[PDB]
């Protein structure tokens, strides 16, 4: 087109094409779902099929615990996500040292968005091709917080958001099944909803779904086999419906 | 060969023939400027500028084409006005620094060398463009009268008579004729008359014009650069008109 | 067509010896409104026609005061105009505070030429695209300067720049001797300037909201009339 | 019997050469007809005349405008020359342009020769078709009698051809056409290597080389080079330099 | 010709060549001026052809021979702006060497320093080579008469006798023939005037033309100082021979 | 005379042949993609109204906040890219707090708008000679409202070009043209706070694709007595109901 | 700046960056042609005047004052082994109006060529009044042309949808038609052009003269349309002064 | 902004190859042939001293330079690059090892430093890769004799015998057919002379051949006498007379 070879060039219709290309790179990776419950948050992630000769003991977790009350998931490029996670953890510890108060979810999301924005202000750097979902609870109440951050530096607040490849189907399923008027009161309902949403695009739910649960008072419990139990129960209920 | 495609979009690029085309384009821009000439008499230097009669709204007092660098240095230029003005400012700074250091007026060859170095330094990088002005300057120092001309490439030479602008060529011929008519020497007043004659001969373009003549001589101005007064200016104009 | 290959930056000369970016910056002047300046012997007056985005918008501040003895009117790009106005204010304050001396009009013109010539020879910067009309009074009397953003300053009795300024310039040149001898009566000079700027109007007339006047003089500090203040001058 | 078809290429050297060809000797060239331009970005412009003061190529006095795709005819030597102003729309419409516009023109006038003028940028030589960069110009020839059913043969010049180049598709469509003329005998291809800029002198030298090589059978030598008046407006206004008194002096 | 990004900077062509350096070499010979350098028993002589096609130009202001220091003289082939730039750089380098190491700079070390600067120019993308060829002549206290030459490519080497310019091949061939005839590799004259006369005669024979006092520029380097001969001295040498 | 591509709109520091900067125009085109934001300043205070254009039903209502509090006496509305607007808002808040610290007085709205325009001018030369800090100009347009003793209630429109205007009623966004026309035809100095709010709601409903409701419509006010505040959903719903009642009869 | 990037070299400007129709750049096959369908119930003979222009000239045709009404649309389709756009046609008084929306990003010139050919073919049956309003980026000042006189300078020319319409009127299949064309200078790509206040005023005055309306009300409405955040003005108020 | 960085001059081709490094290798292969062969009690380095118009002094310009008293190097490619690399290598040998451990560095570590410098050159957006290939011959107490080849990319390899430049393939074949595990220094010198005789197009005398040896210690070249522990240089350069005498003999 001629207006897509730099990040500092505006297109005649008013678009920045490099940001769109970064978003396209994001939409190439594995899916990632974040669901907000009444008093809990659930992060689901899709793992590609594990090879036979791959070590499963120390395989990385798609959900990274930034702090004892804040967790992060990503979609896009893995190494850029590692860099962003390292910076976020350093910033959280620095803020805790400076102000004696652990970071809030919104503050950390804003810092991540600011880093991603700063990495778009020069022609000699490549912006991170990562879209992040930040979940947690502010360390003074029981209000769940879920945020989505994009490569351009834009951060938004959501109740149930999916990012990654084939995210349209999961987004439609969440829209047709999740109601903000009556969010899942218990953790089990939210986990089941997340698993069912992920199953719409995952070929095999026994070995390609990862579930993490965040609850108030900075608990954060990652589910192990239990995901297999949820998948089997969902299949049984679906066959009963049939 | 006057248009070298592929090797003319950057300042510091050699063409396959070994030529810098930005410098030659600056020379072409110089060739479209106003005609300015300079003559060297026995003990002085005379500068002449053919200026175009602009609107009468301009103040005829504070508008002077010939630039003054130092009390013993006169300078004219042809090309782009901002570049010539900046070069004159740099020359003034250099002369001030030399006089402040060594307690004497700066000799003309040293001033010419410093100006040439400064101009040449602008043909070494692709982030700057060469000056689009050719500058004829001169003065009087302990060794006598000196007249120099400096090109956009940073090359300068000492001339018995120098001419630049649109009507340079014929003017140069006239200057050569001057050397063929006064080989032994020339006085300051004769130099002023001949400068007026050459300017009148070489301005045949048409649009009325005006003439500005300045001189710096040891036996006429005590080694100082002064503009020609009204009586001698009118005498030179009348002589130039009568010669045609 | 061949011009399109040599108009990328201010470092490139055409094969015919041209600097097209500076030419485009000069051509950017006519996109602005018309301002007129004139002085006879003791007072200098600037007249400006202000423009608005629509009915509900305010009017552009054509004339900005630089110092008690110096002001200017701008015609062209707003960012460059603001930058140069702030630069001139800083230069006047710097001269007064450091040298214990009021900045001269010619010195201000030289400073503007020095600042403008730099952007026409170095990569990475855009040339200024605003012309300026500066009026001042100093120990040498009253002075009017026209500053061309290519880096040029001219001293003249009167001039006008902007859109449709040719008619005003022709009127000023034709009647040069009429107003050049107006001494001691600033009102006549202001009225002459208003009449001059009225010649550039096209399907429009001067009103109380789109006319601004600036006056400086020997015993008169630089002042600006706008709104009802110019209602007496129509 | 010989057709000249310029291509929109780097520096517009062929097209400018066409302007060099027609306006150098306007006595022997006259306007013939405007072809269909549904595959172009066709424009509307006034007539063009030689600078030396000769009669315009458009003999008819009832036409005051001009189109993009036009064909001029030389009856003294029977040469058809095509002129294009606007570039071809996209690159996948070359086939339609060949098989629906110039295809009827072939065998419409029984043309016995095709000549294709092209300029190649040496930087974008992805396939390395250039083997001897010592020379600047190149010539290739192809005969239907000596060949049955890359495919060209090149003289000892600077340089096979790349599949991505338009010349390859032109040759493929010309040879593979089921509506090809029966009088088409010889195809010749002149190419030049040059950069982008003021290519007036480059175009003149390219035309000089073409005339010297006698690629066109009935191409007379040119003794005086005259530019069209429109080239006086390439840099803009004729007196634009005089306008900027504050900038030039 | 070049093709690609290797037209404005110094990077390798697909054939492993630096085109900008070669074009600078081409630019060196655009002055159409030939120079000669010959070392005697206890002196060194450089003679440069002087052309004044314009009679409006002052002959005394035309000079390509420079005095770098007390003992070192330099001759430049190429445009005069880069010549003067290189002259100033050489003067600064020689003075700094004397200040830093406590003794005068020999010719070979200065030539190597300039060659290293040229190498910097040829490797850095944003710097361009100087289209000039430099010839340093001196009488070193450890090596006797010395002539060294450096080029835009960053290559420097010493010569028994050297010639440069568009017509350097004929002068070089004549010098080689003279050396083969004599087989002493230098000039047997014990006076610098005789060496200057020999160089003048050799230049006249090689170029096939006769010069006046204003058509030559002569510089002589001795053990103590390097000095440029004036018009009267050249005229006296011409009258002698 | 041929059709060739022109590249005068690529570089920010490049003039068009007539002397225009197309990057600022493209930034305004980008601003036009934002949601509609309206601001009406009357003698009883200033009213700002925005549309919470939710791309997804699950998006949080409080996630979209295009009306901020620069200071207790200065409110703002934004249209365009949110990333640049965040930095602009932070800089405006910092300037206001610094002015309060060093002067013990509220900053005039005109001063703050001038400061924001000086920040937006950073893509070129700075106002005080400061260097460049932005590779591209901003893509956000701001409507700044405030109250002070010097000029009563002030409303300003600030552009990425660095030039700001003073408006009685200004609307910019996706439906900028229609809202601006309605403001031009339906504004008077006798408008009260309630009338201005109802006019804002009616214009928003006119320029909104979906049905008007407090979910996608945020209204804020700034007055001398109560500073800057933002109406909640209940009050906006009551205003919408009253508007429906008055439009019915 | 210390330097500019070595690799910042612009691409050749011989080929435009027009939108792609088919992703196969090596198809070596005939490309499909867009199909245009003109409404069969427009009742052309009921109207004796037709105006052909683009969307940028919308302020020249106020809606309420001229009583614009909708009749029919032109349907353009294309199949690639998918492009479809709607072209509404307006009517004020007894005069029809065609206002095509140019977009060099998403709309190829081939659609414009087909639309122009269809419109010229349909309107040539009855030969009504033909008025052409458009802009060209190669003209110094405003130009007025008729079927007999060409006021364009030899370098100046007209390209685009207006250029296609003029080409079809002059050398198209239907010839002999009488038309008046008004061209104004502009800058910018197709579909995103910008004008100046003087050019807008001149266009408004000439359009009012050629349409027969009172200058006062017509000028007021046109100015109000221009200043209401019209895309043609751009940032004249925000960038200048 | 656009002034605080420069784009990388060396980039990967779509095939997975660095074009600048390949072009530097091509430039090296166009240079004069330089060879090196290792014996059981020494290493031999040889090269051809190509000259300009026969008026220059060939002794002034030396293509074989002493890096350390026990380590020497030769090059094929561009002269100024070799000179700059030699100066930097001597400075690095003194700074990194002599001023730290009191000893000159071993051959492998100096070769590694040179390779690191060249690799940093190939990874820069302001300079092009070097256009030389280096044959470095050295001796150290704990590794005996060693010969290494360093490429413009910064890759160095050990060699029993090798050659670079124009006549490299033929020289490699000849050395492969000639080299044996029981070779001695004199036999290595003879084989090197035979290999050079097949590549020189002009006069094959001592004035156009540069030869150096890493043999035994040379007390006569030390410059002082009195310290039995101190040893003379292990790097020696053969004079023109010695080369001529070897040429006349076997």
């Amino acid at each position: 087109s001629g207006y897509d070879r730099a990040l500092s060039i505006f297109s005649p219709d008013g678009h920045i094409f490099q940001v769109e290309y970064a978003l396209e790179a994001v939409k190439r990776g594995t899916c990632a779902v974040g669901v907000k419950g009444k008093n809990c948050v659930v992060l689901g992630c899709e793992r590609r099929s594990t090879l036979k000769l791959q070590d499963t003991r120390i395989t990385p977790s798609k959900v990274s615990k930034i702090d004892s009350h804040v967790v992060l998931s990503f979609s896009g490029l893995n190494a850029d996500s590692r860099i962003l996670i390292e910076k976020a953890r350093v910033e959280a510890q620095s803020h805790r040292l400076t102000l004696e108060d652990p970071v809030t979810v919104e503050y950390l999301t804003r810092y991540v968005a600011g880093v991603q924005q700063r990495y778009t202000q020069s022609g000699g750097v490549r912006p991170f091709g990562v879209s992040t979902l930040i979940a947690g609870f502010d360390p003074r109440d029981d209000e769940p917080k879920l945020y989505q951050t994009e490569p351009s530096g834009i951060y938004s607040s959501w109740s149930a958001q999916t990012i990654g490849r084939n995210s349209k189907t999961v987004r439609e399923f969440l829209e047709k099944n999740y109601d903000r008027k009556e969010p899942p009161a218990t953790v089990e309902e939210c986990v089941k909803l997340t698993v069912r949403s992920l199953l719409e695009v995952v070929q095999t739910g026994a070995k390609n779904i990862e579930i993490t649960v965040v609850k108030p008072d900075s608990d954060i419990v990652a589910l192990s086999e239990e995901i297999n139990q949820y998948v089997t129960q969902i299949e049984q209920e679906k066959q009963e419906q049939q | 060969t006057s248009i070298g495609t592929g090797y003319d979009l950057s300042n510091s690029v050699f063409s396959p023939d070994g030529r810098n085309f930005q410098v030659e384009y600056a020379v072409k821009a110089v060739e479209n400027g106003t005609t300015s000439i300079g003559i060297k008499c026995n003990d002085g230097v005379v500068f002449a500028v053919e200026k175009l009669i602009t609107s009468k709204l301009l103040v005829p007092q504070k508008n002077v084409k010939i630039q003054v660098v130092d009390r013993h240095i006169g300078c004219v230029y042809s090309g782009l006005i901002p570049d010539g003005r900046h070069l004159v400012n740099r020359g003034r700074e250099e002369a001030a620094s030399f006089k402040k250091l060594y307690k004497t007026p700066i000799p003309i060859p040293a001033f010419a060398d410093r100006l040439g170095q400064y101009v040449q330094a602008h043909t070494l990088y692709n982030s700057v463009r060469p000056f689009g002005v050719s500058t004829i300057f001169g003065g009087v120092d302990k060794n006598g009268a000196h007249l120099y001309m400096l090109e956009p490439s940073g090359s300068y030479w000492g001339y018995k008579g120098a001419a630049t602008g649109k009507g340079r060529q014929s003017a140069k011929a006239e200057l050569e004729k001057l050397v063929d008519h006064h080989p032994e020497g020339l006085s300051a007043r004769e130099a002023v008359k001949q400068a007026a004659k050459i300017i009148y001969l070489a301005h045949e373009d048409k649009k009325d014009f005006e003439l500005e003549i300045s001189w710096c001589s040891l036996s006429e101005t005590n080694g100082l650069h002064k503009f020609v007064k009204g009586d001698l200016l009118q005498e030179a104009i009348d002589f130039a008109q009568k010669e045609i | 067509m061949f011009r399109n290959n040599y108009d990328g930056d201010t470092v490139t000369f055409s094969p015919t010896g041209r600097l097209f970016q500076v030419e485009y910056a000069l051509e950017a002047i006519k996109q602005g409104s018309v301002t007129v300046g004139l002085r006879s012997n003791t007072h200098a007056v600037l007249v400006a026609l202000k423009r608005n985005a629509d009915e509900l918008s305010s009017y552009q501040k054509k004339i900005i005061k630089c110092d008690e003895h110096m002001g200017l009117s701008l015609a062209g790009l707003a960012p460059d105009a603001r930058v140069l106005s702030n630069y001139l204010r800083q230069q006047c304050n710097y001269s007064s505070l450091v040298f214990n001396r009021k900045l001269a009009v010619e010195r201000a013109g030289h400073l503007l030429c020095d600042k403008a010539q730099k952007n026409t020879q170095s990569y990475g910067g855009r040339p200024y695209g605003v012309g300026l009309l500066i009026i001042g009074y100093d120990k040498s009397g009253a002075h009017l300067l026209e500053f061309q953003p290519s880096g040029n300053v001219t001293e003249l009795y009167g001039t006008a720049i902007g859109a449709r300024s040719q008619g005003a310039k022709t009127y000023l040149e034709r009647t040069l001797d009429t107003f050049i001898k107006i001494d001691g009566n600033p009102d006549e000079l202001i009225k002459a300037g208003v009449e001059a700027i009225s010649q550039s109007l096209r399907d429009e007339s001067l009103t109380v909201d789109n006319l601004s006047i600036a006056i400086v003089g020997k015993d008169t500090p630089f002042t600006i009339y706008d709104g009802e203040a110019v209602a007496k001058y129509i | 019997s010989c057709l000249v078809l310029p291509l929109v290429s780097v520096g517009n050297i062929p097209q400018l050469s066409i302007d060099w060809l027609l306006n150098s000797q306007a006595n022997e060239w006259e306007y013939l007809e405007a072809l269909d331009s549904k595959y172009l970005v066709e424009f509307v412009g006034p007539l063009d005349r030689p600078e030396d003061g000769s009669d315009s190529l458009y003999k008819d006095a009832d036409m005051k405008y001009s189109s993009a795709l036009e064909v001029f005819y030389n009856k003294k030597r029977g040469l058809f020359a095509i002129q294009q102003r606007t570039p071809l729309v996209s690159v996948n419409y070359l086939n339609n342009f060949i098989v629906e516009i110039i295809l009827p023109f072939l065998s419409k006038y029984n043309i016995s020769e095709i000549c294709i003028w092209d300029s190649l940028y040496a930087m974008e030589d992805e396939n390395g078709v250039i083997v001897r960069p010592q020379e600047v110009y190149s010539l290739g020839e192809f005969y239907f009698d000596d060949e049955a059913e890359n495919w060209l043969h090149f003289t000892p010049t600077s340089f096979k051809i790349s599949v991505d180049q338009p010349i390859f598709k032109i040759l493929f469509q010309i040879l593979n056409a089921s509506q090809r003329p029966k009088a088409l005998r010889s195809i010749k291809y002149c190419s030049c290597l040059a950069n982008e800029g003021d290519n007036s002198l480059d175009s003149q030298q390219f035309l000089q080389w073409i005339i010297s090589q006698k690629v066109i059978k009935n191409a007379p030598p040119i003794v005086k080079f005259v530019r069209p008046i429109s080239w006086q407006g390439a840099y803009g206004m004729a007196d634009a330099r005089d306008k900027f008194v504050d900038l030039y002096n | 010709s070049a093709a690609g990004y290797d037209r404005h900077i110094t990077i390798f062509s697909p054939e492993g060549r630096l085109y900008q350096v070669e074009y600078a070499f081409k630019a060196t010979n655009q002055t159409n001026i030939n120079s000669l350098a010959v070392r005697g028993k206890d002196c060194t002589v450089v003679i440069s052809q002087k052309k004044v096609p314009d009679k409006l130009l002052d002959p005394t202001t035309v000079s390509y021979i420079f005095c770098i220091s007390r003992t070192i003289g330099m001759v430049v082939n190429g445009p005069i702006p880069d010549a003067r730039n290189a002259a100033l750089r050489a003067k600064a380098e020689a003075a700094e060497f004397r200040y830093k190491y406590g003794y005068d700079m020999p010719c070979d070390v200065l030539a190597k320093r300039m060659a290293n600067l040229s190498q910097i120019y040829t490797q850095r993308a944003y710097m361009r080579p100087l289209g000039v060829i430099l010839t340093f002549v001196s009488v070193d206290e450890e090596l006797g008469p010395s002539i060294y030459k450096t080029d835009p490519a960053g290559y420097y080497v010493g010569y028994k006798a050297t010639a440069t310019g568009p017509k350097q091949q004929e002068i070089t061939t004549n010098l080689e023939n003279h050396f083969k005839k004599s087989k002493i590799d230098h000039i047997n004259e014990e006076s610098w005037e005789k060496v200057v006369e020999f160089a003048i005669t050799h230049m006249i024979d090689a170029l096939g033309t006769e010069f006046s006092k204003n058509d030559l520029e002569v510089g002589v380097a001795t053990k103590d100082k390097f000095f440029t001969l004036s018009a009267e001295n050249i005229e006296e040498r011409l009258v002698a021979i | 005379m041929f059709l060739t591509r022109s590249e005068y709109d690529r570089g920010v520091s490049t003039f068009s042949p007539e002397g225009r900067l197309f990057q600022v125009e493209y930034s305004l085109e980008a601003i036009k993609l934002g949601s509609t934001a309206i601001g009406i300043a009357t003698k009883e205070g200033v009213v700002l109204g925005v549309e919470k254009r939710a791309t997804s039903p699950l998006l949080e209502s409080d996630s979209i906040e295009k009306i901020v509090e620069i200071d207790r006496h200065i409110g703002c509305a934004m249209s365009g890219l949110t990333a640049d607007a965040r930095s602009m808002i932070e800089h405006a808040r910092t300037a206001a707090v610094t002015h309060n610290l060093y002067y013990d007085e509220d900053i005039n709205v005109e001063s703050l708008t001038q400061s924001v325009c000086d920040l937006a001018l950073r893509f070129g030369e700075g106002a005080s000679g400061e260097e460049r800090l932005m590779s591209r100009p901003f893509g956000v347009a701001l409507l700044i409202a405030g109250h002070d003793a010097d000029d009563g209630y002030q409303l300003f429109h600030a552009e990425p070009s660095g030039t700001f205007y003073r408006y009685n009623a200004k609307a910019i966004g996706s439906g900028s043209e229609g809202a601006q026309a309605e403001l031009l035809n339906e504004w008077h100095s006798s408008l009260t706070l309630k009338e201005a709010e109802l006019l804002v709601l009616k214009i928003l409903k006119q320029v909104m694709e979906e049905k008007l409701d407090e979910n996608n419509a945020q209204l804020s006010c700034i007055t001398k007595q109560d500073g800057f505040k933002i109406y909640d959903n209940e009050k906006t719903a009551e205003l919408i109901k009253e508007l429906k009642e008055k439009e019915a009869a | 700046m210390l330097f500019k990037q070595w690799n910042d070299l612009p691409e050749p400007k011989h080929l435009l960056d027009l939108p792609e129709i088919s992703k196969n750049l090596q198809s070596l096959e005939v490309c499909p042609v867009p199909k245009v369908e003109f409404p069969q119930d427009l009742d052309v003979p009921q109207y004796s005047t037709a105006v052909i222009t683009t969307k940028i000239m919308n302020p020249l045709f106020p809606k309420n004052l001229l009583q614009l009404t909708s009749i029919g649309e032109i349907k353009t389709t294309l199949t690639v082994k998918v492009y479809g756009f709607s072209f509404p046609i307006y009517s004020f008084g007894k005069t029809l109006l065609f206002s095509m929306e140019e977009n060099f990003i998403s709309i190829s010139p081939i659609f414009g060529n087909m639309i122009s050919r269809s419109i010229i073919s349909q309107l040539a049956q009855f030969s009504p009044d033909i008025i052409v309003i458009g802009t060209s980026d190669k003209i110094a000042s405003m130009k007025v042309m008729t079927e007999n006189e060409c006021t364009l300078q030899p370098p100046e020319f007209i390209t685009g949808f207006i250029g296609s319409v003029l080409t079809q009127l002059i050398v198209g299949p239907s010839k002999g038609l009488k038309f008046k064309c008004l061209v104004a200078p502009s800058e910018g790509p197709n579909g995103f052009e910008k004008l100046s206040l003087s050019d807008m005023g001149s266009l408004v005055d000439l359009c009012g003269q050629w349409l027969g309306f009172e200058p006062s009300r017509y000028s007021e409405e046109c100015y109000r349309l221009w200043r209401c955040d019209s895309a043609a003005i751009g940032a004249q108020s925000g960038l200048y002064i | 902004m656009t002034d605080r960085y420069s784009f990388s001059l060396t980039t990967f081709s779509p095939s997975g190859k660095l074009g600048q490094i390949d072009y530097a290798l091509t430039a090296v292969k166009q240079g004069v042939t330089s060879l090196g062969i290792k014996a059981t009690n020494g290493v031999v380095i040889a090269t051809e001293k190509k000259s300009s118009s026969p008026l220059a002094m060939s002794e002034t310009l030396s293509k074989v330079s002493l890096l350390t008293p026990d380590i020497g190097a030769v090059y094929s490619g561009m002269g100024p690059d070799y000179r700059v690399l030699v100066d930097k290598s001597r400075k690095v040998a003194h700074t990194s090892y002599k001023r730290i451990y009191g000893e000159y560095p071993p051959t492998k570590l100096l070769v590694s430093e040179v390779a690191k410098i060249m690799q940093e050159a190939t990874q820069s957006g302001g300079v092009r890769p070097f256009g030389v290939s280096l044959l470095i011959a050295g001796h150290d107490e704990f590794n005996g004799f060693s010969l290494y080849q360093v490429d413009p990319s910064g890759s160095y390899f050990p060699w029993k015998a090798t050659a670079i430049g124009k006549g490299s393939v033929a020289a490699k074949t000849f050395l492969e057919k000639r080299w044996n595990d029981e070779l001695e220094l004199e036999d290595a010198i003879h084989i090197a002379l035979l290999t050079l005789k097949e590549s020189v197009e002009g006069e094959f005398n001592g004035d156009t051949i540069e030869l150096a040896i890493i043999g035994d210690e040379n007390p006569d070249l030390l410059g002082y006498t009195g310290i039995p522990t101190d040893k003379g240089p292990r790097f020696r350069k053969l004079t023109s007379q010695e080369i001529n005498d070897r040429l006349e003999a076997l």
